[PDB]
């Protein structure tokens, strides 16, 4: 059985993002130092819906 | 006096059987609650209606 009950879309501009991933991303180094982005992927994951 | 007897028996009963026995169906709905398109589309086998 698929059961399907909701269609669901996100605006595709100008999203308010929540404050922790705001704080993270903000903490980021400019220079690529892949651990950071890789703990950023694991706190948050790599894509959004 | 002399006598002599040869005798024989050979049966051979051989038997098979088999049976096939294939159900399919796909109710579909569009459209109504949840609740009620779950419990119509799952197939009752004594009523597909």
């Amino acid at each position: 059985s698929d059961l399907e009950v909701a269609h669901y879309k996100l605006k595709p501009r100008s999203l308010m993002l929540h404050y922790e991933f705001l704080q993270r991303v903000k903490r980021l180094p400019l220079e690529y130092s892949y651990g950071e982005y890789r703990d950023l992927f694991r706190d948050f994951g790599t894509h959004y819906i | 006096s002399s006598h002599g007897c040869k005798e024989l028996e050979n049966a051979l009963k051989a038997a098979s059987g088999t049976q096939n026995n294939v159900l399919r169906g796909e109710p579909f709905i569009r459209g109504g609650g949840a609740g009620f398109i779950s419990g119509l589309s799952y197939l009752e086998l004594d009523n597909p209606a």
